[PDB]
């Protein structure tokens, strides 16, 4: 019945309040991103034979990433 | 076999490519045709391959889409933004009107292009006949001007026309200042004595680009033909075959006398006490500049503009800090330069490939009397086409001008008492949501509460585009979803409904005034209402539900969609 009253915990309060975590964010510039200090290391053919352009990676890399829910967002 | 899915209605714009995506544990392999790959099956009818895609004279190559993606060491070419590449029409000709005065210098002209056509067959000896064809060796235009029907001197007439337009055109006005045949004697004047000028011949070259590009825009209606690819791009014989067929006309007529990205250490690695140097490498000779910054320094601003970062460049040979002064040498393509900063002293110091700057008063030292604050984080930041390769020490056998300059003066690396390599922060493309700050100029948004609502509030000069976006979206899994547009009249706007399991976020994209009021109002008739109450000028701005969605331009169509089949 309401915007504030579908993402929030409870649905049947129809009065129009907003929650503090309701504030407008602007599309910004000012961010940093991280730089992984180890790659998938994959090479392609070293070889460039005339049957296929190949690539191949069997070394497996895993990272830890934390999700936002409220934002949607892994970081 | 094929599958029962496309995406159909999508963005045509953009450059598409093939692009494979795996994790680990992989071995694939792209099939082209050639030298390339090897077809196991066959193309669809009329359907091409990459292995013609791939542009005349240029080697195919597999690389990351993404970036540098090199495991290596820290020798990594670290590049900013890049230029287009032109990886994607004739100049108008016929706008202006033919003045009379030269109507017979035209006429002259077009035989002057005739006979020099049918000299072009003569070197070959062909034959005067009344057939019309080219292995024979014969051409029918043996005959002359008073002979010859008006038809066929039209379409001759046709090139010179075009050609003598084209000359006009330039910018400059063009005024006025043996051996055995059958019987056509061509032999207007020399040819090899005089000598065209620099500027006629440029005249000349643009105009064979004219040309070319008139009979590529011609031929690409009769597929994939080499000469068929611009004159830009076409293969230097052929150019220079035509540039000097073209030439000719001009040297008879001369005759007779008519974004940038911004890298640094990780913030945590604040130095604040002792002697510190670090190389930066820089492979081309761009925009690029280098030094130490605070860690509060903006990733969007250049580097060394306000007091939050101490810098230098090399494209203007000067430091940067609030203001500019004159300050050291500029660099080559291929060069080095030692950054040194001395916490106790409060000293900032550059050499380039061993050689110590100098400003005008004679001190070695750049900056003076500077604060330790928070702390100072190696920095550089490159523009566009620029490539940087970083050292914070941690390896004294490539560190080449260490042990030259600093090492006896009492000056160690970064990182070289370090067990792991640096994280390298970079300044990301992508232009992610943030809450408003508190501390920002011409975004001021408030908080009042009847109903409640969040009114907006700005003080600026210069006006733009922002992408005001909600904290918290609404989803919808899995039953009907529908987003209906409905004004204050009536329900009479574009209404989209297609979501699965999409989180559609509430968003307005609004233009900037002297003085803006729009907000956005929690409202209640009979289901989830917002209101984006706007005020004058309320022409451009637009207010909707949008999933993640993360690109800066200026639009409102092509805004990439795709349906499934």
């Amino acid at each position: 019945p309401l915007s504030a009253g579908l993402f929030k915990s409870e649905h049947k309060n129809p009065v129009p309040q907003c929650p503090p975590r309701l504030h407008v964010q602007f599309l910004s510039h000012v961010l940093w991103s991280r730089m992984p200090n180890q790659f998938l290391k994959v090479d392609v053919s070293r070889i460039s034979e005339r049957q296929g352009w190949l690539v191949q990676c069997l070394d497996p890399l895993q990272f830890m990433s934390l999700h936002i829910p409220e934002e949607n967002r892994s970081v | 076999q094929p599958v029962q899915g496309m995406f159909e209605n999508f963005n045509i714009d953009g450059l598409f490519f093939p692009v494979v995506s795996f994790s680990a544990g992989i071995k694939v392999r792209f099939l082209l045709g050639g030298r390339h790959g090897e077809f196991k099956f066959l193309p669809p009818p009329g359907y091409a391959a990459c292995y013609e895609a791939v542009l005349p004279k240029e080697k195919l190559k597999v690389e990351h889409s993404r970036e540098y993606k090199q495991e290596r060491t820290y020798t990594r070419d670290l590049l900013g933004p890049t230029v287009s590449l032109t990886q994607a029409v004739p100049v108008d000709t016929s706008q202006i009107v033919l003045p009379p005065h030269l109507e017979r210098i035209r006429e002259r002209l077009a035989e002057n292009i005739h006979e020099l056509w049918v000299m072009n067959k003569i070197e070959l000896g062909w034959q005067y006949g009344p057939v019309r064809d080219d292995n024979k060796r014969q051409h029918p235009c043996l005959v002359e001007f008073c002979k010859l029907p008006e038809q066929e001197r039209n379409y001759n007439l046709q090139m010179s026309l075009e050609t003598l337009k084209t000359l006009l055109a330039l910018g400059c006005h063009v005024g006025i200042a043996y051996q055995l045949t059958s019987g056509y004697k061509p032999a207007p004047m020399d040819l090899s004595f005089i000598k065209l000028t620099p500027s006629q011949e440029a005249m000349v070259d643009k105009l064979a680009e004219n040309a070319h590009n008139v009979w590529a825009r011609d031929r690409i209606r009769q597929r994939r033909n080499p000469r068929l690819v611009p004159y830009t791009l076409l293969d230097d014989r052929t150019k220079k075959s035509n540039k000097d067929s073209l030439r000719e006309a001009v040297r008879t007529l001369l005759g007779y006398g008519y974004r940038f990205r911004i890298f640094r250490a990780e913030k945590t690695y604040a130095v604040k006490a002792g002697r510190w140097y670090f190389e930066f490498e820089a492979v081309t000779a761009g925009d690029m500049r280098v030094g130490w910054s605070r860690p509060g320094c903006q990733p969007d601003l250049e580097l060394g503009s306000d007091d939050r970062a101490f810098a230098f460049d090399g494209f203007k040979a000067q430091r940067w800090h609030q203001g500019n002064e004159h300050y050291g040498r500029s660099w080559q393509a291929g060069d080095v330069v030692g950054c040194m900063v001395d916490m106790n002293e409060h000293t900032m110091m550059f050499t380039l490939n061993g050689e110590i700057l100098l400003d005008d008063s004679g001190s070695e030292l750049a900056f003076k009397d500077f604060d330790v604050g928070d702390g100072f984080i190696p920095v550089c930041s490159l523009g566009v086409a620029q490539v940087g390769r970083m050292n914070f020490g941690k390896d004294v056998s490539t560190l080449k001008y260490f042990t030259i300059c600093g090492l006896q003066e009492g000056y160690e690396p970064f990182a070289v008492n370090t067990n792991r390599d640096i994280t390298m922060w970079l300044s990301k493309r992508l232009p992610q949501f943030l809450q408003v700050p508190s501390n920002h100029e011409h975004i001021e948004v408030t908080r009042i509460d009847k109903v409640t609502q969040k009114s907006f509030g700005s003080q600026n000069n210069n006006t733009d585009i922002m992408f005001y976006r909600l904290s918290m979206p609404i989803e919808c899994a899995x039953x009907x979803x529908x987003x209906x547009x409905x004004x204050x009249x009536x329900x009479x706007x574009x209404x989209x409904x297609x979501x699965x399991x999409x989180x559609x976020x509430d968003s307005d994209f609004e233009v900037l005034m002297k003085t803006a009021h729009g907000h956005l109002v929690p409202d209640r008739i009979d289901k989830d209402k917002e209101t984006p109450k706007p005020e004058f000028n309320n022409h451009k701005d637009y207010a909707q539900e949008k999933p993640s969605r993360l690109k800066q331009x200026x639009x409102x169509x092509x805004x990439x969609x795709x349906x499934x089949x």
